[PDB]
RNA sequence: UCUAUAUGUCAGCGUGU
DNA sequence: CCACGCGGGCGGTAGCGTGCTTTTTTCGATCTTCC
DNA sequence: GGAAGATCGAAAAAAGCACACGCTGACCCGCGTGG
């Protein structure tokens, strides 16, 4: 849940990122990479 | 005998790594389209990779050695399965070759006569149905009011694909 | 007590032990 | 010169490290013991 | 006479390293890309 992982306001206007809101931003996006190039009918290489 | 070679490189930085590459004379080969992206809200036809940040080289390691290819600018490194890079079989290679494919990308989400959502200005927060840019930078949609829907232009950085 | 004032770590220290 | 939006080890046409103790797991080399 | 199990020292990996409090600084993506 997002409350168990905040984003507290820096009072500088950044914000402070935490490092589990980083993991899950790369799960993600590799996740859709690999989406991607399984739609994309990639040779054996490339997808493993 | 010279060998091909997958390379993983940094992100924006194919073209760098390319021109270094043939700098030192080694054949590389990365797929290449040029097709009708979106670029920031503009629509322009520019040339993007197929499978992006992927490079095969062909060289013999005995007149190059792999750690100098690894230290190549713009190349992030080899992609290898366990210690031994990896190698790539001259048929994945012909395939690539004759491989031809046309499709869309993810930043060209957004084609003429589709679902479009603002989400600045004084629209904020709405949904269109958009067709095309007018120039490069004016692109208008199908705005929404609590009545109907009329054509208007709006700046294209403000809205985003659903 | 959701009445004020409502972040985290790293490094350097110091205090009582 | 004002956003911006994704890979990320960094940077480079290589190498960076480098002053603890105890416990657990596994491996090469041998061995040794037999059926 | 070769395989099996076995064992034994050595190498690699994992887990730990007291409590409480007070203070300071130093961030809390950078960069090729785009307009």
């Amino acid at each position: 849940p997002p409350d168990l992982r905040p984003l507290v306001p820096l009072d500088g206007g950044r914000f402070a990122t935490s490092d589990l809101n980083d993991l899950y931003r790369r799960v993600i996006n590799r996740n859709n990479r690999l989406k991607r190039l399984l739609d994309l009918a990639a040779p054996d290489i490339i997808v493993r | 005998m010279q060998s091909w070679y997958l390379l993983y490189c940094k992100r924006g930085q194919l073209q760098r790594a390319q021109e270094h590459l043939e700098r030192q004379a080694v054949n590389c080969l990365a797929p290449m389209i040029t097709l009708e992206k979106i670029v920031r809200g503009k629509r322009t036809a520019v040339s993007e990779p197929l499978f992006p940040n992927y490079l095969f080289v062909e060289f013999d390691p005995e007149v190059i050695h792999t750690t100098t290819i690894n230290a190549t600018r713009g190349v992030s490194h080899f992609v290898r399965f366990g210690a031994s890079p990896a190698i790539v079989p001259s048929a994945v290679i012909h395939q690539l070759s004759v491989y031809k494919p046309k499709d869309i990308v993810d930043p060209a989400t957004p084609y003429p006569g589709d679902k479009v959502i603002i989400t600045e200005g004084a629209f904020e927060g709405f949904q269109a149905i958009f067709t095309e840019p007018d120039g490069e930078a004016r692109s208008m949609l199908l705005l929404n009011l609590i009545n109907k829907e009329i054509k208007h232009s709006v700046k294209n950085t403000e809205f985003r694909k659903l």
